[PDB]
């Protein structure tokens, strides 16, 4: 899962940085 | 903590392509690039610029880690993740398979097997039926 949470961070701060 | 600090840390480390310790707008387009985005030089300098607090024109570490530190309001953070399980299901069918989880990983760089991609899925995988739902991410990504 650590896989996920890492990759799942990332995602997030392309989100993040969008607005 | 150093757990949450050092997981931050490996986000970066996904985006910090060279290793030279910052996120330069070239390597920001690259990431997004890959996650089916396509944004112009100037979105890219705008966000580059949004999180830039030493105006330094790249974003290091602490910069990013302050970015993913920022406490998100619950009805946003809901919203964020919404947001991120979309970037997974590519098909747009509210469920992520090991095939989307597969594209997702290697397009962020991330090396794996179909062993270990199988092996996300199970674990995420509940409700046992082969594909991870929203509930699912969810769990997972809290
Ligand atoms: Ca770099
Ligand atoms: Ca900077
Ligand atoms: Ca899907
Ligand atoms: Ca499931």
């Amino acid at each position: 899962r650590r896989k996920w949470q890492k990759t799942g961070h990332a995602v997030r701060a392309i989100g993040r940085l969008s607005s | 903590t150093e757990e949450q600090i050092a997981e931050f840390k490996e986000a970066f480390s996904l985006f910090d392509k060279d290793g030279d310790g910052t996120i330069t707008t070239k390597e920001l387009g690259t990431v997004m690039r890959s996650l089916g985005q396509n944004p112009t030089e100037a979105e890219l300098q705008d966000m580059i610029n949004e999180v830039d607090a030493d105006g330094n024109g790249t974003i290091d570490f602490p910069e990013f880690l302050t970015m993913m530190a920022r406490k998100m309001k619950d009805t946003d953070s809901e919203e964020e993740i919404r947001e991120a399980f979309r970037v997974f299901d590519k098909d747009g069918n509210g469920y992520i398979s090991a095939a989307e989880l597969r594209h997702v990983m290697t397009n962020l760089g991330e090396k794996l097997t179909d062993e270990e991609v199988d092996e996300m899925i199970r674990e995420a995988d509940i409700d046992g039926d082969g594909q991870v739902n929203y509930e699912e991410f969810v769990q997972m990504m809290t």
